[PDB]
């Protein structure tokens, strides 16, 4: 059909958890940057730790392409040395008119997903 | 090596200067190895020249 | 004979290699992280 009912049009998934390994300095400085990037503790060091960020987003529309509101919102994790994950920051990004989920957007470029798939060389038939 | 002498072979050490000065301790080393091939001999064996 | 010192004190620096090799690390590092968080606020600028 044809609706135009864009009050009652919402989108409030669970993106799939994302890590990223901070190698460098410049890695880390980049987090500092992003004001979506809440610690528990400023002065907690993050260099060779692996965070993980669990991260949901909630998304309201004025318009087809355009949206009204985007939430993403999330705890931010450090795998311990013993394998343990301990939550250490929190993920609150908050927007008006916008075109995107910028959170979503860095962690896809700059961090991976848990799983990878790979492609075998060529399919095989099975039946 | 008597104080105050230099000996007449003597290995030599670079100053923050960057002269070559007299050093006594690489000196004397040096002078033992050479009294040892006076007395015992010294060997070359597996050396390549 | 004349020698003339127009170094003005590079005598006394030691080990100029490395030094002068640390500044220009400390310069590109600092310029490197500087570059890379201009990068991203453009790119999570662009995106909303």
């Amino acid at each position: 059909g044809n609706y135009t009912d864009f009050e009652n049009t919402f989108q409030k998934t669970v993106e799939p958890v994302y890590q990223m390994h901070i190698k460098t300095s410049k890695d880390i400085a980049v987090l500092r940057s992003k004001e979506w990037f809440q610690l528990d503790d400023e002065d907690f060091d993050l260099l060779n730790k692996t965070l993980t960020f669990e991260t949901e987003t909630e998304v309201t529309f004025k318009n087809a392409n355009i949206f009204s509101s985007v939430k993403c919102f999330g705890p931010i994790k450090v795998e311990l040395p013993t394998k343990e994950t301990v939550e250490i920051g929190i993920v609150d990004y908050e927007a008006g008119a916008s075109h995107g989920n910028p959170v979503v957007d860095f962690l896809k470029r700059n961090g991976s997903t848990l799983e990878q798939k790979v492609n075998l060389e060529n399919p095989i038939p099975i039946a | 090596i008597p104080r105050e002498t230099i000996p007449f072979l003597h290995l030599r050490k670079k100053t923050p200067a960057g002269d070559w000065k007299y050093d006594r301790q690489l000196s004397s080393l040096f002078l033992d190895g050479l009294e040892k091939a006076a007395f015992n001999g010294v060997t070359f064996k597996d050396k390549y020249v | 004979p004349v020698m003339a010192d127009l170094n003005g004190g590079l005598q006394f620096v030691p080990e100029l290699k490395e030094f002068t090799a640390k500044l220009r690390k400390e310069l590109v590092e600092t310029s490197e992280v500087r570059k890379a968080v201009s990068i991203e606020t453009a790119l999570e600028h662009k995106v909303v």
